[PDB]
């Protein structure tokens, strides 16, 4: 065979297998499938107006500096400014943190189910935290869908990191390199799928993934209309925490 | 825009 020929072969780099191990360990440090520390929120209240607001809003804010540990270690992600970091991470942690949650969604009641039924929530939870089934709803479909997609974790995570370093997300910088570090992640998945992921589940797997990555930035856009909303009024706004403010607005 | 706390969390 001719070294071109040969070179069409795919294979899995060892520089890529060492992306996967890097990105599985972070995620292995950032999420907590006990949920200990979920003892540490404010009570959810299940019935009054946003009565779970307090709870899913420590919820969020607890999330999110898991999403930023993660980000913290994709490879190249330090390479960037820090405006850029701030950026990337401002406008992804709603969908990384959505992304994440598929881990504790079940189908067997469509909630998400955190070990306990204190820690068990439905769309009814969700809406007595200030918003309407115009998230919901597509927020369900997606959990579903994404569920369906049966992911290998090595993809789970690849695709989290190549979510949080977009190129296109409002206030980059230096497109140029997010772009070049995005890259690298996506052709680590592409391998890794096309190495790793036996048919049919391997089937248009990739072009799936990223229409995954199109529905975030939907449920993001909808997320942020309905959080601006939320937030405007005073009395809610005291209820988030000092970090959701930072990342989502204040 | 100033993000202290992400920029903290961060370093
Ligand atoms: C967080 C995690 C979890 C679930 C995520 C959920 C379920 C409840 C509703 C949430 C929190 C959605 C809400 C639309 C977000 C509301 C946030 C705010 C009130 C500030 O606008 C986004 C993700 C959803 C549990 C666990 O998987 C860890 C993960 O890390």
């Amino acid at each position: 065979n001719s070294p071109l020929k040969d070179s069409l072969r795919p294979k899995l780099s060892e520089e890529q297998q060492h992306i996967i191990a890097i990105l599985l360990d972070a995620h292995h440090k950032t999420y907590d499938p006990t949920y200990a520390d979920f003892r540490d929120f404010r009570p959810p209240v299940r019935m009054s107006p946003l009565s779970m607001l307090p709870h899913l809003a420590d919820l969020v804010s607890y999330s999110i500096q898991k999403v930023i540990g993660f980000a913290k270690m994709i490879p190249g992600f330090r390479d960037l400014t820090s405006d850029d970091q701030i950026v990337l991470l401002k406008s992804s942690a709603i969908e990384v943190i959505m992304l994440l949650s598929n881990q504790s969604f079940t189908m067997d009641d469509m909630s998400w189910d955190c070990g306990s039924q204190d820690y068990k929530y439905d769309v009814t939870d969700v809406s007595k935290a200030g918003h309407t089934l115009e998230l919901i709803e597509p927020l369900i479909k997606f959990q579903v869908g994404l569920k369906k997609l049966n992911l290998h974790e090595e993809e789970h995570v690849l695709l989290m990191a190549i979510c949080i370093v977009s190129p296109d997300r409002p206030g980059v910088q230096d497109a140029k390199l997010v772009e070049a570090i995005q890259d690298r992640l996506s052709n680590t998945l592409q391998t890794y799928i096309r190495c790793r992921h036996p048919p049919p589940g391997s089937h248009q797997l990739y072009a799936k993934m990223i229409q995954k990555l199109a529905d975030l930035r939907s449920l993001n856009e909808e997320h942020s209309k309905q959080y601006r909303s939320l937030s405007f009024q005073p009395e809610n706004s005291m209820k988030l925490t000092p970090l959701v403010l930072e990342v989502f607005g204040n | 825009k100033n993000h202290p706390m992400l920029m903290n969390l961060l370093k």
